[PDB]
RNA sequence: CAGUCGCGUAAGCGGGGCAUAGGAUCACAAGAUACAAAAAGGAAAGAUCUUGGAUUUUUGGAAAAGCUACGCUAGGGAUAA
RNA sequence: GAUGGGGUAGCAGAACGUUGAGUGAAUCUUAGAUUUUUUUUUUAUAACUAAAUAUAGAUGAUAACUCAAGUGAGAAUGGU
RNA sequence: AGACAACACUGACUAGGAUAGCUGGUUUUCUGCGAAACCUAUAAUAGUAGGCAAUUUAAGUAACAUCUUAGUAGGUACAGA
RNA sequence: AUGUAUUAAGGAGAGUAUAACUUAAUUUAUGUUUAUGAUAGAGGUUAUCAACAUAUGAACUCUUAGAGAAAUUACUUAAUAAACGAAGUGAAUUGAAAUAUCUUAUUAACUUCAGGAAAAGAAAUCAAACGAGAUUCUAUGAUUAGUGUGAACGAAAAUAGAGCAGCCUAUUAAAAUAAGUAAAAUGGCUUUAAAGCUGUUUGAAUAUUGUGGGGAACCUUCCUCAAAGGCUAAAUAUAAUACAUGAGUUACAGAGAAAAGUACCGUGAGGGAAAGCUUUGAAAUAGUAGUUUUAUAAGCAGCUCAAGCAAUAAGAAAGCGAGAGCGUACCUUUUGCAUAAUGGGUCACCAAGUUAAUUUUAGAUGCGAGCGAAUUAGAUGUGCAUAGUUAAACCGAUCAUUAAAAUAAUGAAUAGUGUCUAAAGUUAGACCCGAAGCCUGGUGA
């Protein structure tokens, strides 16, 4: 009658609850279902007990190593890119930085120690755009600029993409210069803001370095290269000829 | 249609003033008893204490020396006093403190918020009345009373008439079960009057109404304010990208 | 299938022996791979491939001698008088 | 004019009962609620009919649905 | 004399802190299906693991069983020297 | 049981108006309100017919001067439990299916010292090329990095919350900025090889104008901090008291104790009860009554067949049962038990797959390439999935092996996430009962 005395789950949600050691006709009584008189009745088993037999992880080994030290990239596709600009859930009149890709959902809700933007679905994609992710695939990057659009590659880590997206850190695809002539308007310029913004770090490491000094990913410090200069910062470009 | 209306009455005399409009996913969504359920189990779980306990072999007073003998004395070999085989022993599986609570995604109970609001919108158990909702008192016996002429017995035997009559008046009282009027701030008149006489009714204020309170007395009568406070945290599976939430069709005759 | 060597006029044969009787991991040692390199440049210590030394003979792989008639506990009558 | 029917270890499904809780400020009770019994009926680990005895208006009992378990004992040379 | 050290002494009593691959016990009903005591490994042989495989219920079936017809492998009974 | 508040030395002996508490064992006063309180009488033992608040007299003996066989002696205005804290010392049971390393475990326990808390504390700290900014407590990070042959052990950064406080002129009275120190070899502890602690033998430097320490073997550059001198509340631990709450208990429950560490046992350390009320009265058991059967018979005492007896009366036969036949209790454990194998005198009650964290599956259901959570404007809060591949990165709808590569070959590609119900793996007592023994501290001639 009252609702309240009428509320229930669906039937399907309901289970059988087994309640062992309670009679015979029970089906689980006098026993629980173990047998009798063995160690799997009386005690316990380990469950990494063979009865003996030296488990296959010995015998053969453990495998390889796991990295500690590689990065976790967020891979984002241009199939999934061109989806948002037509929802209408991502501006391709401004320029797509991390803050505006974590902000989209496009990569979900976890922030990784960067993006990674792959070619899943390039023959389809002809939407000029002007992106900067921390690493593309050969496959987007021709993607990118054969719709005539822009793709620049910069330095990031897990804790600059979180200042970003709250709003400490202001994005820049732009190397901080070095060299006593740029002080002065790298000062001002923060004078400007009248607020503690936190500045986005550049690549120490020989890898990361050579990784955004090459042209071929069109990283932020490629600009630094030489037309025949190479991006390693050991190994050169040998010379051909007759001497 | 996907909105439905909602008549705005004056609550002492019942005289619909204004008409608001929400949506049909707010006041006019189907029967859910499922739903329903999960969210009325969900909310007396929260509410238990959880505070039993019962003492282990473990915790049992006394020293753990062994009683008798292993062998040697014919009877049946004991180990410490504080067996569960033993007269005051401990309860090997007895109740303990712990947690009783269960979890239900915030959309999930918000869709059996609104889920019981619709149980009595279509049955006719919500009424909305006009901001300012409090039992019409004499002017005569709240001069006294403030006054102090009038004795805690008189005065709370006066309540518990006037209150009495009241109800059974507009059909309100014990006899057609129960009301529960839900305001948004406490009010003196409707709760002290309530408070006194319990049979008749009942108020409380939005931040103490639960999906359970929503369904146990025969009518809602609720605030203008108080429904659209209501409604508007109790959305979370539908404003995710709005509906119609207080839409006014018909504005009051100023 | 790829690689590149032998024999053969050729077709073709060849990834030891007419067939059936030689144990791993770990650690250690010798070569290769260019993977990662705990701020960074190196390195150390690691990873992958090839290879070597074993009555690891209780040979799916513990570094291991006895007495109790002063004996004790849990069990078996699943094996005795 | 459907098919099927013994069962240990064991696996599985469906239910009853016990204690407490929500609906319950509910429902019923000297025109007899409740009474450890007896009795009657019903495919029935359960409830019900009636009888006898005593006498409560709620610190009483209670259907239905649901929630949670110190939830079901002829077996431990078990314990009191 | 392994004698005595306050019921106990091949090491007392008491409080605190264990395990037991062994033994015993494990409580309501109805319904459906229904084994094994074999192999392999083991410091194993009263134990345990993996199989064979009991159960639940979905997805398949050119499934599985049996007979018929034609075909094939292999050397027992028998018979023989 | 938890939470909140307050407080910060505990017991005993004997005596006394038997609600009244210290030989004064029911002291003497003040103020306010007194039925609209608080939360126009009677009554000094025929008493305390008044509550709140503020004062006040008295308050013995021992623990507790010395001594001693505590509650005595002899003197005198003699007086401080437990638990919690820090350091020092430091096991074994146990697990690894044995066992030494390991684990148990910077554990239990003991000793010293100290306060209401103690300890710790304002970077010779962490990070990584951006930055954070003392200590303490809780959760996540994390069955992670890592260590170990194994079994197992196990961080930090960061995040969230509780609290937040900085200083040397420390709100209590301290430094002329630290040399046998840093550090090394060696023996150990800790541990990842660094850092940190340490016995023995040795033994530096002087500040970003780059001096010293650290950034996990080690060197270097850079960054970061500034030892060998100190002060500091709160959040925390423990105990007592009071209050609040309860799908906590309601007398074999709750606690060991509804009159309890009492009675009683023990030389002793130590062990340690029973017992509520005026209600109800189950079973077992005992003596009778009614009906019925029984002194020719070899019944696990039931089942099948069943004469007869049984209602003072119209109606209504429950029960007991002569006689005939069938049937060797139950459980456990076993190839197999009436077995002369196990267990039980009967009845009643107590008495055994539970809870937590973590990791999974089925069904149901919410949302959906997102899920969940959390939140004038902004930001904020674990996680999982969204792309695979390899030992691994680069790479990427492609990747790996092919010492160059190449459709030459082989393998691997498309809905998740949360909750409930139930069953589960893992770690914890882990379904319940039961050893002999090992270690530490105490007790006793
Ligand atoms: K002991
Ligand atoms: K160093
Ligand atoms: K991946
Ligand atoms: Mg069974
Ligand atoms: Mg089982
Ligand atoms: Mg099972
Ligand atoms: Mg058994
Ligand atoms: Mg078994
Ligand atoms: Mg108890
Ligand atoms: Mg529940
Ligand atoms: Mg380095
Ligand atoms: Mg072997
Ligand atoms: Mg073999
Ligand atoms: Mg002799
Ligand atoms: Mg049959
Ligand atoms: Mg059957
Ligand atoms: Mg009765
Ligand atoms: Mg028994
Ligand atoms: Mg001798
Ligand atoms: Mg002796
Ligand atoms: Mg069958
Ligand atoms: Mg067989
Ligand atoms: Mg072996
Ligand atoms: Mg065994
Ligand atoms: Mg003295
Ligand atoms: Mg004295
Ligand atoms: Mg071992
Ligand atoms: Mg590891
Ligand atoms: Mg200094
Ligand atoms: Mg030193
Ligand atoms: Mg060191
Ligand atoms: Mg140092
Ligand atoms: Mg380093
Ligand atoms: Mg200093
Ligand atoms: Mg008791
Ligand atoms: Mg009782
Ligand atoms: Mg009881
Ligand atoms: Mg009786
Ligand atoms: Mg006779
Ligand atoms: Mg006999
Ligand atoms: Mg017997
Ligand atoms: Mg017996
Ligand atoms: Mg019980
Ligand atoms: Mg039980
Ligand atoms: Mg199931």
């Amino acid at each position: 009658a009252s609702i309240l005395a009428s509320l229930s789950d669906n039937r399907g949600a309901y289970h059988k609850r087994i309640r062992k050691g309670r009679g015979p006709s029970s089906g689980y009584g006098k026993t629980a279902g173990r047998g009798t008189k063995g160690q799997k009745a009386h005690g316990h088993v380990k469950p990494w007990f063979q009865g003996g037999q030296t488990p296959l992880i010995v015998s053969h080994g453990r495998k390889g190593f796991v990295n500690q030290f590689a990065a976790d990239m967020s891979e984002l596709n241009l199939e999934k890119l061109q989806e948002w600009i037509e929802a209408g859930r991502i501006d391709p009149t401004k320029p797509i930085t991390p803050k505006e890709i974590i902000k989209s959902g496009i990569i979900g809700s976890s922030i990784k120690d960067g993006i990674k933007l792959l070619g899943r679905g390039k023959e389809s994609f002809k939407i000029p755009v002007t992106i900067t992710v921390s690493r593309a695939s050969a496959s987007a990057i021709e993607a990118i600029e054969a719709a005539g659009g822009k793709i620049v590659t910069r330095f990031y880590t897990k804790e600059s993409l979180k200042r970003l997206v709250e709003g400490k850190s202001l994005h820049t695809d732009k190397p901080l210069p070095v060299g006593k002539e740029h002080v002065e308007e790298i000062l001002a310029q923060a004078r400007s803001l009248k607020k503690k913004y936190y500045r986005l770090p550049d690549p120490t490491s020989r890898w990361d370095i050579e990784y955004y000094r090459d042209p071929a990913h069109r990283g932020y410090l490629s600009h630094q290269l030489a037309p025949g200069e190479s991006p390693s910062l050991y190994f050169k470009v040998p010379t051909g000829g007759e001497k | 249609i996907t909105n439905v209306p909602v008549t705005v009455y004056s609550f002492p005399e019942l005289e619909p003033r204004s008409l608001e409009s929400y949506s049909a996913r707010h006041l006019h969504l189907p029967l859910r008893r499922d739903i329903l359920h999960l969210a009325v189990i969900y909310e007396g779980d929260s509410t238990r204490r959880g505070m039993a306990s019962t003492k282990t072999r473990y915790e049992v007073h006394g020293s753990h020396k062994k009683m008798s003998p292993q062998k040697g004395t014919g009877n049946a070999r004991r180990g410490t006093r504080q067996s569960p085989l033993m007269k005051g022993g401990g309860k090997t599986f007895g109740p303990k403190p712990r947690d009783f609570s269960t979890k239900l995604n915030k959309k999930v109970y918000d869709l059996a918020w609104r889920t019981a609001l619709s149980y009595r919108y279509k049955r006719g158990e919500l009424i909305v009345t006009e901001d300012g909702l409090d039992l019409p008192l004499p002017n005569d016996f709240l001069w006294l009373a403030g006054g102090g002429k009038l004795s805690r017995e008189l005065e709370d035997g006066y309540v518990r008439k006037w209150v009495h009559e009241f109800m059974t008046s507009l059909n309100w009282g014990k006899e057609a079960g129960r009301t529960t009027f839900i305001t948004g701030d406490k009010r003196p008149n409707l709760f002290t009057g309530f408070e006194l006489a319990g049979a008749e009714g009942r108020a409380l204020e939005l931040w103490d109404v639960d999906v359970k309170d929503l369904l146990e007395t025969g009518r809602i009568v609720i605030e203008r304010s108080a429904l659209k406070e209501m409604i508007e945290d109790h959305q979370s599976d539908l404003v995710t990208r709005g509906p119609n939430l207080g839409e006014v069709l018909v504005r009051a005759p100023r």
